[PDB]
């Protein structure tokens, strides 16, 4: 059971290591989301070159 | 002769069986009993340290 509770701690430990990544991925995606469509506002907000 | 010697006939073997006893019989049999004892003791050790 001690050998055992070594293999499953060497299992749990790991998927948190690929969660944790998996998590900071996503957030990152996020983040890249956020900044092109900051650009694309930032972009069509130059309608003042005519609507002004 | 006839009845008192046997008296230190009889001490004599006494004592020699105690001390064959106290080194050669006694000593090799609880050395077992004191090895179980640990066998056991580690085993509930190591399920509560590997609990933790």
């Amino acid at each position: 059971d001690l050998e055992l509770a070594h293999e499953k701690a060497g299992q749990q430990l790991r998927e948190a290591k690929a969660q944790a990544a998996e998590i900071v991925e996503q957030a990152k995606k996020r983040a890249n989301q956020i900044v092109d469509e900051a650009r694309d506002q930032a972009r069509t907000e130059g309608e003042r070159l005519k609507a002004q | 002769m006839n009845i008192n010697a046997t008296l230190i006939g009889q001490s004599v073997a006494f004592f020699i069986f105690v001390l064959f006893c106290m080194k050669f019989v006694w000593p090799p049999v609880i050395a077992a009993l004191q090895e179980r004892q640990k066998k056991i003791a580690d085993g509930l050790d190591a399920a509560n340290r590997a609990a933790r």
